[PDB]
């Protein structure tokens, strides 16, 4: 799921305008990076389009850790 | 297609539903606010919890009424100042996320019963018509289609009773309504709607009152397929 985590970090960085996947550490929580509800919804749209899976707009609060969200997306 | 309000926002709903007049709604809201200032001032506060009605009720101590049910995980309560203080200390011990609002009163509670007579004396029996815009209320959680229903007593009950906001939102979803645009200078309730359906847009933002924010708002509206009368913004020019 390393590719999944890398894609998640890159997509979140592009949502927030960050340089890339490295600029957002996987250990950092989603709220710590500066995400908000609308931005969280935008990342929800991005990830749902990327994987095609049905993703709720509220998963960010459930899995603030990017590795946790990536592992959930794995299943 | 439909208009929904929330507490004082419902007044604007009337003012735009076509059931009232602009002067009528303006006067009514002015008198309501004046009465609240004259009497309710310095008498309580609002506390919100990111939980449902069940969770909040299960540990609510005496002296607190549930103010509004914004959804399955968003419930706000209004009541006396120190009763709310005790409740928030209890939840702080419990660690459940909560918040307070810088308000000096409590709406949708028994305190509303103090000035019902004054509300009647201010003005009552306003000429409420059938709303041209299909208006779905939250006090009754049902569309109102008849003239004269939206009387001063109706506004008293609106100030008095609670809000089934989340249930109304789910009902509107079941009624085929998907696009939910919020008319507010700051995003106010887009988050619960996103948790419910994930498609809602705020109009403006705090400290972002410039034209660019407004243009971005109509842009996001247009992207989702809604037609926009762009040419009103920009006049004609030369040939390119």
């Amino acid at each position: 799921a390393a590719a999944l985590l890398d894609l998640v970090r890159r997509h979140a960085a592009e949502v927030l305008g960050h340089s890339g996947a490295e600029s957002v550490h996987s250990g950092r929580t989603f709220k710590d990076a500066g995400f908000d509800s609308l931005t969280a919804v935008e990342l929800r749209n991005r990830l749902a389009a990327a994987t095609g899976l049905t993703l709720s707009p509220a998963m960010i609060f459930d899995y603030p850790k990017p590795p946790a969200l990536a592992d959930h997306l794995r299943a | 297609d439909a208009v929904v309000g929330h507490s004082q926002g419902e007044i604007a709903a009337a003012c735009v539903s076509g059931a009232l007049s602009l002067e009528d709604a303006a006067k009514v809201v002015a008198l309501r606010s004046q009465a609240i200032a004259a009497e309710l001032s310095g008498r309580g506060g609002m506390a919100s919890v990111a939980l449902g009605e069940d969770d909040v009720v299960s540990r609510l101590v005496d002296g607190v009424e549930v103010a509004a049910v914004n959804g399955p995980s968003s419930v706000v309560i209004a009541g006396d100042a120190h009763a709310l203080d005790a409740t928030l200390e209890i939840l702080s011990g419990e660690g459940i996320r909560v918040r307070r609002v810088a308000v000096d009163y409590a709406s949708h509670t028994r305190h509303v019963e103090d000035i019902r007579d004054t509300l009647a004396e201010t003005l009552a029996g306003i000429s409420a018509q059938a709303p041209a815009v299909p208006f779905y209320s939250t006090v009754t959680s049902e569309w109102v289609r008849d003239a004269g229903v939206l009387d001063g007593g109706y506004w008293y009950r609106n100030l008095r009773n609670q809000v089934r906001f989340g249930a109304a939102a789910t009902a509107l979803l079941e009624q085929g309504h998907t696009v939910f645009v919020e008319v507010s200078a700051h995003p106010v309730t887009v988050q619960p709607l996103s948790e419910l359906t994930g498609d809602a847009i705020g109009t403006l933002r705090r400290e972002d009152g410039g034209l660019r924010r407004l243009l971005a708002s109509m842009g996001e509206l247009f992207v989702r397929g809604i037609d926009v009368d762009w040419t009103a913004m920009v006049p004609a020019a030369g040939w390119v």
